[PDB]
This record gives C-alpha cells, sequence and structure tokens, in this order.
C-alpha cells in the first residue's frame, strides 16, 4: 500500500528533522556546565552538532559554531545553599555588577555597522533629513522617575538608519553629561517622559558610552541591562 | 505606565531607502511610492520601491488576466447586471470542464474552456511569480529560503488543481474559481473520500497549521519581551550574542526545558509552517488515485 | 546543568508568592509557587484520567476517553463514572494552564522581560474554557463540551460542525481561517528571510537586515520591517484564535440554524432582491 509507504517514511524523515532542530538549537550555550564552571557530567541525549562558520561583512572576521565558550567578565554572585538548584545571591550592588535582570553580555565593542558599513544607530543631530514625522516629539520634555522626581530633560533621539526609528532617547542629567535610555524603555507623555524602571538618584549609574556620536554593541547592552535591571532592584524606590 | 512596544510611540522619518545595490538591475527598480504614516504605527511607513523586469510584467499581466477572465464569466452569469453582480457576487463560479471531457481542451468555453483558459493564465503567472522569489534572492547574495519555502505552498496549489486531476483523469477534479463554490468543493471533497478526518496527512497538516500560530505566537511575544535589549535585530544576535538572546533562551529552558538559539528558532519556524503544505498535498494527492475511502484504509493500515 | 552563559541570571527574586519558599530550579525547569501548583493539578488530573481509563476498561492511549455529563444533567454535577470527572479534569486543566502562566509571569520577572509571552498565552487558554466552560454555560450543559480523547475529540468536531450544515459558513469562522492561513504565510516568510540573510550563497558574508527591506521590496513593493513582522506574528496568531472562540460562542446561542442560510440577508436585500437573473434570480 503507497499511503501506508508514504506515512511510514514521513514519519522517519519528521524524526531526522526533529533531531535536526534539536541539535541546531544547541549551538549557543553548550556543553552545559556545573554553577562552579566546570563541564557537566549529563550533557543531554543530542550530540553537538558540526560547526558551521558565519562570515561577516566589513572584515570584522567569522564565528564558528559551536565552539568554546567563557563569560569574558567577573561575575558577582555566590551560591546560598549546599546544592545544585538554588538561587546565587549578589556579592555587591547588582545593578552595578551587571548580575540577575541587569544582566550583559561581552559582546565586539563596535558599533553595529548597516549594509554600507556606517554606524547603524546615530543621534537624529548627527543624521542628514531624519526628524520626527509623527507623534509627540519627545525632544526637550523632562523626564520623571518612578520616585516621581525629575532626573533630566530629553536632548536628542538616538536613531535606526536603515530601519528609520527610534531607538533610544538621549537624556542630560543636571551635572551637564549625558545617558541613552531604550526606547521601549520610556512612556512619552504630553509633559513629559516617564521612565518606570528607574527612580531618579539612579540615572547617574546608567553606563556611559566613550564616544558621543556612536554606541557599541558592549555598551547597548550594558545600557539596556542596567535600566531593566531597575524594574527588580528599584523596586524599593518606585 | 508601562510600554509594550506594540505600537510605536513616536516615528522618525529620513532620505527614501532605495535599498542596498549588490548584483541588482536598478534600471528595473520604480522610484519609492508614497509615505503612509498611517503603517508607521505598526511597522514601516515607506512605501515602495518594487522591482519589476520582464519576468515580473509577465507575472502580473497572467495574474491580472486570470482575474480578469473569471471576472467576465461572473458579469456573464449576472446578466451584465452590475446590482446582480454584487448581489451574488459569492455565488458566481467559473466551473471546469465535465467529466465527459476527460483531460481534453474540447470542451465549450461557456462548459470548461473558460475555466482552462483562466488555469492557464494562473499557472503562468504562479510559477512566474516562483522565479522572481528565486532570482529577487540571487541579485542580492542571498539564500534561496523563500523560493524554497513558497515551493511548498505551490505544491499543494498543484496537487488540487493539475497533478490531481491528471492522475484522476479528469479536469472535473479540479477546483472551481468561486468564493462559495471551492467552500462547496473543499466540503464535498471530505465527504467523497470519507472523512479527512482519517487522513493521516491532512491530521498532520492541521497540527502544523495550529502549530504555525502556536510557534508565531511563541516567536512574536519573546521577541517583543526582549525588544528592551534589542532583540529583534535578530541577524546581529546570531553573529554575536546578545542579553536579548540569552535572556530569550533562558525562558524557553526555565518553562519547558527547551534547546533555543536565535537562529535555530528561525529553523522551527520556516520547517513548522512549510510542513502544512506539504503534509497536504501528499494527503490530497493520495485522495482518490491511491485511497478512496480514508475510514476503510485507516481500519486496515 | 546550565548553558554556559546561566548563572548570572539566576538571583533570586521574581516571585509572585511565597518569597524565597519555593525560589529554586529542577535541572532546566524554574518552579516557583506556581510551579508546585501547576504540579499539583497535573498529578490529580493525570490521575483522575488514568481513573476513568480504567472504568472505561482499556488503557490504550487511542481509546482512552473521558466524556462531560450527558445533556439531561444539564449545568449540574454528575456521578464520577458520568461526566463528573471530566467536570474534575476540566478545573484541573483550568488550574494546570493558568498556574503555567502566572509561573511564566514569575520566570518574566525574574530575566527582567516583558509580559508578551504568558498575555499571548492567554489565549490559547480563553479558547479553551470558550469551549469547555463559556459556550456550555450559555447553553445550558456541560454536555456540549468536548470530550478528552485523541479520536473522540475529532468526533465531537465533525458533530459539532454538521449539526449546522457546512460550518464553511460561519462568518466568524471565515476570518478565524483566514488569520491561520496568513499567520502561516508569515511564519514561513519570516523564517525564510532571516535564514537566507545569516547564510547567504556560498562563500559570501552574511547579509543584513538593510538587504531583508531589500529584498521584500523589491519582490512586492513593501517591507514591514524587522519590528513590524514580529508585531505582525503576534497580532495574526491571536487574531485567529480570537475569532475561533467568537465563532463558537455565538454558534448555538444567537445563531443556531444552518450557517449557509445566514447570507441570505444580503441577497434578500430590498433594492435588488427581486431582479431577475444571476443566481439568485
Ligand atoms: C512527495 C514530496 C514532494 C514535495 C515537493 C515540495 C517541495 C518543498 C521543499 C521545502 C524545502 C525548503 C525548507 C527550507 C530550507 O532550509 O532550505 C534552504 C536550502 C538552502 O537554500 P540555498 O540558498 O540553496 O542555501 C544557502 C546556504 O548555502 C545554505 O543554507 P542552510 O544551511 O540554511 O540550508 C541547508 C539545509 C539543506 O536543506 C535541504 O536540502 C532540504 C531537505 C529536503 C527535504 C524535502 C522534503 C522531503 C519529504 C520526505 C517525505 C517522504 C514521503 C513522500 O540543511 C537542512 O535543512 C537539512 C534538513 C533536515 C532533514 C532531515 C533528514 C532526515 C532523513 C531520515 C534519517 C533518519 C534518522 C533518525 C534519527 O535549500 C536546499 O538545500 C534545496 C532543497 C530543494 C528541494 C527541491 C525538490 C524538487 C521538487
Ligand atoms: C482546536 C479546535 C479543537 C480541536 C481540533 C483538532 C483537529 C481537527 C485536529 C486536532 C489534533 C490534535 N489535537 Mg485537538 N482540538 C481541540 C482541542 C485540543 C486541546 C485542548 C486541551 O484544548 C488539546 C490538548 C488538543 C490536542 C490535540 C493533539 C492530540 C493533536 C495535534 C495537536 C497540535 O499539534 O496542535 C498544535 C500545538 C503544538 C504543535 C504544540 C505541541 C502540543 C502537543 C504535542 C500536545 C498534545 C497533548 C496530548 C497528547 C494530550 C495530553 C494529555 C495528557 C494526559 C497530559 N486538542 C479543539 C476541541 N485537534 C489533530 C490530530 O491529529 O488529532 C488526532 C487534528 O487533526
Ligand atoms: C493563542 C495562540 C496559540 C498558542 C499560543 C501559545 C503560547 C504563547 C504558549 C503556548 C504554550 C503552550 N501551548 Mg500553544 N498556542 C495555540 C495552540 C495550541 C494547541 C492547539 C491544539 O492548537 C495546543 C495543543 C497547544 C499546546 C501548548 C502547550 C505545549 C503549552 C502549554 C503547556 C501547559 O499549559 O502545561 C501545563 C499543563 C500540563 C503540563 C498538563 C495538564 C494536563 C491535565 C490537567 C489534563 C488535561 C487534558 C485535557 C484538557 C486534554 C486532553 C485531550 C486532548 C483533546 C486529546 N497550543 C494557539 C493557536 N501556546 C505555552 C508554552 O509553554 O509553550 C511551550 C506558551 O507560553
Ligand atoms: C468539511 C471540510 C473538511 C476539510 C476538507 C479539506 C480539504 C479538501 C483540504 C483541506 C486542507 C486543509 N485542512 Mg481540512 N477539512 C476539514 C476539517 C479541517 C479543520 C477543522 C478544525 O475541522 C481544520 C483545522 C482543517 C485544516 C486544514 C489545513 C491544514 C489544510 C490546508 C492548509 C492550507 O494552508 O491551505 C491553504 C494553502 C493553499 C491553498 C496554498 C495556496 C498556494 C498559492 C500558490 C496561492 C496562489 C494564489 C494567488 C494566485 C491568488 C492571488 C490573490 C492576490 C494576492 C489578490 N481542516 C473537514 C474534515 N481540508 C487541504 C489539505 O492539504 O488537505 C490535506 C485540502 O485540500
Ligand atoms: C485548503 C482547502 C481549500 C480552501 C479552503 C478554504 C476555507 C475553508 C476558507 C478559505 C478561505 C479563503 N480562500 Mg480558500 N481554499 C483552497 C484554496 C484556495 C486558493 C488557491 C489558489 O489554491 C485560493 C486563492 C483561496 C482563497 C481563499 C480566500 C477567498 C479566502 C481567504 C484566504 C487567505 O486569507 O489567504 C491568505 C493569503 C493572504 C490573505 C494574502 C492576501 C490575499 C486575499 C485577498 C485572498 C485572495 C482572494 C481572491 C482569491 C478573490 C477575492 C475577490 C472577490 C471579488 C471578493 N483558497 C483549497 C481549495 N479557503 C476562507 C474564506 O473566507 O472563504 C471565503 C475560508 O473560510
Ligand atoms: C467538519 C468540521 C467543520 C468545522 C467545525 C468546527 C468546529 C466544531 C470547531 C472548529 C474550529 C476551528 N476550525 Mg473549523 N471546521 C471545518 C473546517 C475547517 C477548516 C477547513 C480547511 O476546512 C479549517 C482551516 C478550520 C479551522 C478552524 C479554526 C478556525 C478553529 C480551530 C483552532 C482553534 O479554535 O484554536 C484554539 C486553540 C485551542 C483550543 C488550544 C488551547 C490549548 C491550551 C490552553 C493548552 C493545551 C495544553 C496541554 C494539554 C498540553 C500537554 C502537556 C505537555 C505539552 C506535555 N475549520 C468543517 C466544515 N471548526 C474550532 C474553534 O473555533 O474552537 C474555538 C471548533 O470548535
Ligand atoms: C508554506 C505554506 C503557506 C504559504 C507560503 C508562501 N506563500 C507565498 C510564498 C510562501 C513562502 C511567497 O514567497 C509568495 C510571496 O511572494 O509572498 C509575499 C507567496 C504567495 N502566496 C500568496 C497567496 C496565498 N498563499 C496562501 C497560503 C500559504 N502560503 C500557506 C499557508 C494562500 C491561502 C489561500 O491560504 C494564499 C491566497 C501570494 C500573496 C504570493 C504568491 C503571489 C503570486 O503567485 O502571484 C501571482 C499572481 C499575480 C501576480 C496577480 C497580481
Ligand atoms: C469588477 O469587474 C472586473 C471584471 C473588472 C474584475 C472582477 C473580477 C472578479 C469578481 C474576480 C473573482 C475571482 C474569484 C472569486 C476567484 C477565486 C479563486 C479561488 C477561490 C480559488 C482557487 C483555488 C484554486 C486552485 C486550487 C487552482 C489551481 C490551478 C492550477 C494548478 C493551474 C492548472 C492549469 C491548467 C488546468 C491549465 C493547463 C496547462 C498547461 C501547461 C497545458
Ligand atoms: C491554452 C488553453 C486552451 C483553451 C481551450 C478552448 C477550446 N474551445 C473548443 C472552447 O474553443
Ligand atoms: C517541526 C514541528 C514538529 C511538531 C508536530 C506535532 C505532531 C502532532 C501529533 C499528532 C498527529 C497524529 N496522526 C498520525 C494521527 O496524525
Ligand atoms: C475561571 C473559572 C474556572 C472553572 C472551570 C471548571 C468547569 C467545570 C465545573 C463543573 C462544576 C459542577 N457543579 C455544578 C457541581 O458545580
Ligand atoms: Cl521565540
Ligand atoms: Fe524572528
Amino acid at each position: 500500500d503507497l499511503a501506508s509507504l508514504a506515512i511510514y517514511s514521513f514519519w522517519i524523515f519528521l524524526a531526522g528533522l526533529i533531531y535536526y532542530l534539536q541539535t541546531e538549537n544547541m549551538r549557543e550555550g553548550y556543553p552545559l556546565e556545573n554553577e562552579d564552571g566546570t563541564p557537566a557530567a549529563n550533557q543531554g541525549p543530542f550530540p553537538l552538532p558540526k560547526p558551521k562558520t558565519f562570515i561577516l561583512p566589513h572584515g570584522r572576521g567569522t564565528l564558528t559554531v559551536p565552539g568554546p565558550e567563557s563569560e569574558d567578565r567577573p561575575i558577582a554572585l555566590a551560591r546560598t545553599a549546599v546544592s545544585e538548584g538554588f538561587p546565587h545571591a549578589p556579592t555587591g550592588d547588582p545593578m552595578k555588577d551587571g548580575v540577575g535582570p541587569a544582566s550583559w553580555v561581552a559582546r565586539r565593542d563596535l558599533p553595529e555597522l548597516d549594509g554600507h558599513g556606517h554606524n547603524k544607530i546615530k543621534p537624529m543631530k548627527a543624521a542628514a533629513g531624519f526628524h520626527v514625522s509623527a507623534g509627540k516629539n519627545p525632544i526637550g520634555l523632562p523626564v520623571r522617575g518612578c520616585d516621581l522626581e525629575i532626573a533630566g530633560k530629553v536632548v536628542d533621539i538616538w536613531v535606526d538608519i536603515p530601519e528609520q526609528m527610534a531607538r533610544f532617547l538621549e537624556v542630560e542629567l543636571k551635572d551637564g553629561s549625558t545617558r541613552l535610555l531604550p526606547m521601549q524603555m520610556v512612556k512619552v507623555q504630553s509633559n513629559r517622559v516617564h521612565v518606570n524602571a528607574l527612580s531618579s538618584d539612579l540615572f547617574a549609574g546608567i553606563p556611559t558610552i566613550k564616544s558621543p556620536t556612536e554606541v557599541t554593541l558592549l555598551e547597548e547592552d550594558k545600557i539596556c541591562g542596567y535600566v531593566a535591571g531597575g524594574l527588580m532592584y528599584a523596586a524599593p524606590k518606585r | 505606565a508601562e510600554y509594550q512596544n506594540i505600537f510605536s510611540q513616536v516615528q522618525v522619518r529620513g532620505p527614501a531607502d532605495l535599498g542596498m545595490t549588490e548584483d541588482v538591475n536598478l534600471a528595473n527598480r520604480s522610484g519609492v511610492g508614497p509615505f503612509s504614516t498611517l503603517l508607521g504605527w505598526f511597522g514601516n511607513a515607506q512605501l515602495g520601491p518594487i522591482y519589476l523586469g520582464s519576468l515580473g510584467v509577465l507575472s502580473l499581466f497572467s495574474g491580472l488576466m486570470w482575474f480578469f477572465t473569471i471576472g467576465i464569466w461572473f458579469w456573464y452569469q449576472a446578466g451584465w447586471n452590475p446590482a446582480v453582480f454584487l448581489r451574488d457576487l459569492f455565488f458566481f463560479s467559473l466551473e471546469p470542464p465535465a467529466p465527459e471531457y476527460g483531460l481534453s481542451f474540447a470542451a465549450p468555453l461557456k462548459e470548461g474552456g473558460l475555466w482552462l483558459i483562466a488555469s492557464f493564465f494562473m499557472f503562468v503567472a504562479v510559477w512566474s511569480w516562483w522565479g522572481r522569489t528565486y532570482l529577487r534572492a540571487q541579485a542580492l547574495g542571498m539564500g534561496k529560503h523563500t523560493a524554497w519555502a513558497f515551493l511548498s505552498a505551490i505544491w499543494l496549489w498543484m496537487v488540487l488543481g493539475f497533478i490531481r486531476p491528471i492522475l484522476m483523469g479528469s479536469w472535473s477534479e479540479a477546483v472551481p474559481y468561486g468564493i462559495f463554490s471551492h467552500l462547496d468543493w473543499t466540503n464535498n471533497f471530505s465527504l467523497v473520500h470519507g472523512n479527512l478526518f482519517y487522513n493521516p496527512f491532512h491530521d498532520l497538516s492541521i497540527a502544523f497549521l495550529f502549530g504555525s500560530a502556536h510557534l508565531f505566537a511563541m516567536h512574536g511575544a519573546t521577541i517583543l519581551a526582549v525588544s528592551r535589549f534589542g532583540g529583534e535585530r535578530e541577524l546581529e544576535q546570531i553573529a554575536d550574542r546578545g542579553t536579548a538572546a540569552e535572556r530569550a533562551a533562558l525562558f524557553w529552558r526555565w518553562t519547558m526545558g527547551f534547546n533555543w538559539t536565535m537562529e535555530g528558532i528561525h529553523r522551527w519556524a520556516i520547517w513548522m509552517a512549510v510542513l502544512v503544505t506539504l503534509t497536504g498535498g501528499i494527503g490530497i494527492l493520495l485522495s482518490g488515485t491511491v485511497v478512496d475511502n480514508w475510514y476503510v484504509w485507516g481500519q486496515n493500515h | 546543568a546550565l548553558l554556559s552563559f546561566e548563572r548570572k541570571y539566576r538571583v533570586p527574586g521574581g516571585t509572585l508568592v511565597g518569597g524565597n519558599l519555593f525560589d529554586f530550579w529542577v535541572g532546566p525547569f524554574y518552579v516557583g509557587f506556581f510551579g508546585v501548583a501547576t504540579f499539583f493539578f497535573a498529578a490529580l488530573g493525570i490521575i483522575l484520567i488514568a481513573w476513568s481509563a480504567v472504568l472505561q476498561g482499556t488503557w490504550n492511549p487511542q481509546l482512552i476517553s473521558v466524556y462531560p455529563p450527558a445533556l439531561e444533567y444539564g449545568l449540574g454535577g454528575a456521578p464520577l463514572a458520568k461526566g463528573g470527572l471530566w467536570q474534575i479534569i476540566t478545573i484541573c486543566a483550568t488550574g494546570a494552564f493558568v498556574s503555567w502562566a502566572l509561573r511564566e509571569v514569575e520566570i518574566c520577572r525574574k530575566l527582567g522581560i516583558g509580559y508578551h509571552i504568558p498575555f499571548a498565552f492567554a489565549f490559547a487558554i480563553l479558547a479553551y474554557l470558550t469551549l469547555v466552560l463559556f459556550r456550555p454555560v450559555m447553553m445550558g450543559a456541560w454536555g456540549y463540551a468536548f470530550p478528552y480523547g485523541i479520536w473522540t475529540h475529532l468526533d465531537w468536531v465533525s458533530n459539532t460542525g454538521y449539526t449546522y450544515g457546512n460550518f464553511h459558513y460561519n462568518p466568524a469562522h471565515m476570518i478565524a481561517i483566514s488569520f491561520f492561513y496568513t499567520n502561516a504565510l508569515a511564519l514561513a516568510l519570516h523564517g525564510a528571510l532571516v535564514l537566507s540573510a545569516a547564510n547567504p550563497e556560498k562563500g559570501k558574508e552574511m547579509r543584513t537586515p538593510d538587504h531583508e527591506d531589500t529584498f521584500f521590496r523589491d519582490l512586492v513593493g513593501y517591507s514591514i520591517g524587522t519590528l513590524g513582522i514580529h508585531r505582525l506574528g503576534l497580532l495574526l496568531s491571536l487574531s485567529a484564535v480570537f475569532f475561533s472562540a467568537l465563532c463558537m460562542i455565538i454558534t448555538g446561542t444567537i445563531w443556531f440554524d444552518q450557517w449557509v442560510d445566514w447570507w441570505q440577508w444580503w441577497v434578500k436585500l430590498p433594492w435588488w432582491a427581486n431582479i431577475p437573473g444571476g443566481i439568485n434570480g
């Protein structure tokens, strides 16, 4: 019977496909590790897939995965129990140490580039032709924290050139310096920009960028991680 | 008091984006179209430009001819009365030749010939458009994943109106062109073959269709959930894993113990969808040619 | 075991109930208060199904079926072996699904991410409750709910549908099917686009999102964008389920005749109802 052969054959194919999908999704994060960073005894039912190499544009090299994994950064946490499976308490200020919901990854310390090799994200004042085209222009509005106190003022919008969209709001603090706030973490209102994740006194702690007209992938992670971490750790002040 | 990133708060605009060049013949790209602030709240505001070379022109010509051939038949059935046209718009139908004619092209225009003509235009429009999905990717040096996925949808389409009718011995087996009529044809097809819920390929097809909504709801929600960490910039997260991709992976590992990577989830995506029409085409093709009654078949095998 | 980058995220906090009482993991799984609740409801439910199987007389997965109370029982309770178990198992299922959602919320809080996932899952739950709770209560009897059996529940689908002729004519069902088809279309395209850029022609460099927009604009004259496509998938997905639930909540309640006949109101419109010709004249 052809129907039986077809359906029987299809289930075989399907079993192979699932095996392929499971292994493909092991290219990041494996081998598994114990809480102390050493290789775990149980690596799961599937073996690692053969490495694949991505050729990165603009002469930035390649990426081969799976490959040797390392955090490449200090992790300020400590065990709270004598066996596996329990939480790890921050040894210092989780917001400042970048752990928990305030974590950041050690991404390349260079800016993401568009198809033409130019910085993908730039402050709007430095982007030729770009301007607000709809909605309340946040530039010039005061920024309020969850403690209902004003922490600064919006001095510009950092835009994604190729995708023409707002990614960050640049906020100036009382000392004259500025910080970037993820667009997805602010509420633009008619008379203010509200930031629920942070209290006014935590804005100065937002990681700063080394160059004023660009932001690196590493910096974006530290900034985004820090702001999101405020939801949990700034709660006392919310 | 917490933005959800479903609609944008503020839109920004810059010079019209004419796109990457690569090996594309710029002579065939139109100019940019109008900008829609309305669309800009949900997605991109820019319309156009579009690429239209010879193949594209051929495809749009056939596509329209197909649509007009059916529309002409409709007006005819409507007695050329505008009021009747709108009233019974969903009841009109361009049907294929009667069994008697088998696979010949001898059937009269008002009795099958016109259905064959319309179907010929559709055949040319669809396959030439498939050529476009392949070539537009080639000109940009991109993989051919889109053309391959499209081929899966084309498989079900080909089976329903061309391959199965041919194996059955007549065009009468094909699907008619009409809103209500193609629904009636669908119900009747199941009745005549002993209920498709007994067709294992049909039921798998359903698992994938439901699975696609299951997966896209999961994926759409996940990316938006980590968009505060630049999660939707998927290509760069693939090339240099960020906290967005790590938090997404851990959400699913902690919840259901899944293995998850930014690139891998998109492999689940393309396959979950592609399997809908792949298993489906096999299910339909086997109906009537190899299996007359799925219920009866299920009782044995 | 943990993924190579996992430890920094396994910190305390985020639970909605119990403080640190249930703040821990079992292998890769996070527990939390609702992890325990989920286990409780799931365990009790599976046990009751095993019992039902015993009273049914079979251990075959293809045969085990738990049916709701016969229509004669209305909305009251029924003997365990006559619908009662179905009633308890339905309470357990609801408890397990809701607990699963709240457990996802606790996970979202610990990870510092948005609540989109559990919010989206709630739509699936509401579709479930429409079939076993809202619709039955509206129609006056638990018996209108579907049975819990791999094959028996498909019988319910087929019988429920033909109770109104060809169910294809339910207008809300037409909209729901459209979203399901469009969703699969978009999922296929999204997966194919990202992959075609990350895995270009042999030897070439990875493409950029700039190339993704370009490809789709060249193809159809438009690109919804990187953020837009994920918004779209979520919208198509939930709208599909929303109209599915709507198409059933109105069936057997506000409309209970043959769905094909509902479309006559348009054909009977005064201004063209009697004009000769066409299909309906
Ligand atoms: C949705 C509208 C109808 C319905 C119409 C149909 C039709 C028509 C078909 C199915 C099919 C299926 N249905 Mg049904 N079914 C419905 C309600 C449900 C509910 C529910 C609790 O609300 C459940 C759990 C199921 C489960 C199932 C699966 C057994 C099967 C394939 C599902 C799939 O991939 O989906 C998509 C989701 C995913 C890909 C995620 C993976 C989840 C799966 C694998 C979980 C299945 C669990 C199952 C074995 C029950 C567990 C019980 C244990 C005691 C814990 N149905 C309602 C009543 N269903 C198909 C089938 O083959 O039937 C035999 C089929 O042709
Ligand atoms: C609304 C849009 C989407 C979608 C959006 C999402 C999202 C978003 C999420 C899910 C998630 C889930 N979805 Mg989905 N999902 C959809 C459609 C489906 C369908 C289907 C038939 O179409 C199925 C079967 C599933 C199944 C699943 C589960 C794998 C998972 C929930 C686990 C859980 O509650 O565990 C807890 C409960 C138990 C472990 C078992 C309790 C069992 C007991 C009590 C017995 C009850 C059995 C009885 C009711 C049914 C058995 C009979 C069958 C009909 C044969 N989804 C629709 C189309 N779904 C979540 C997830 O984790 O995904 C991985 C998730 O975040
Ligand atoms: C009484 C009705 C019968 C029924 C009879 C049928 C029949 C008959 C068929 C299906 C098929 C399907 N059925 Mg069934 N089925 C029923 C019960 C159900 C139930 C349910 C919950 O009860 C469900 C969920 C489904 C689900 C499904 C799908 C999984 C599957 C179609 C996949 C698809 O994407 O097609 C949609 C996708 C396409 C049609 C591809 C189209 C491709 C391209 C080339 C389009 C070109 C278009 C272009 C030229 C037009 C241009 C427009 C412009 C943009 C303006 N069926 C009952 C039992 N079912 C199909 C199948 O595969 O069965 C195995 C099928 O043929
Ligand atoms: C799979 C089994 C059956 C089948 C079963 C069903 C069932 C059941 C339903 C549909 C529905 C639809 N089907 Mg059908 N359908 C089949 C194969 C097809 C084929 C084909 C080329 O093979 C086409 C073009 C259509 C097209 C249609 C649309 C009228 C409608 C919405 C589809 C959709 O959202 O698509 C997704 C793609 C997009 C949305 C891209 C945009 C294109 C839109 C506009 C769809 C094309 C419309 C066009 C053909 C004509 C309309 C013009 C009139 C003047 C109004 N079907 C096969 C034969 N189909 C639903 C409906 O509402 O019926 C009325 C419905 O409930
Ligand atoms: C002969 C039958 C009739 C008809 C009868 C009906 C009937 C009756 C119904 C539908 C419904 C559906 N039909 Mg119809 N249908 C017909 C033809 C079709 C065709 C077609 C191509 O012809 C298609 C595409 C559709 C498609 C549709 C969908 C719009 C809808 C089902 C999806 C849904 O409700 O999900 C919603 C998702 C769920 C319910 C899943 C929820 C699951 C969650 C909360 C958790 C489960 C998890 C757990 C058990 C997991 C296990 C544990 C671990 C994983 C291990 N129908 C024919 C004409 N149709 C149904 C509907 O709208 O329902 C609301 C329905 O009741
Ligand atoms: C307003 O007025 C005007 C006249 C201007 C325009 C109005 C037009 C209207 C109202 C158009 C309406 C069109 C409708 C309702 C179309 C519906 C189409 C539908 C619902 C469904 C189709 C399903 C189709 C399938 C499965 C078709 C498959 C076709 C093929 C596989 C092609 C096979 C090719 C054949 C048979 C030709 C032979 C080929 C060779 C190479 C020998
Ligand atoms: C690549 C995606 C894999 C997930 C698909 C889930 C399969 C559901 C199993 C039920 C179908 C049973 N059968 C043969 C009767 O159809
Ligand atoms: C959000 C509400 C959750 C309740 C869902 C459970 C439905 C089945 C209940 C059966 C009750 C039987 N009875 C009449 C004795 O109460
Ligand atoms: Cl995801
Ligand atoms: Fe994605």
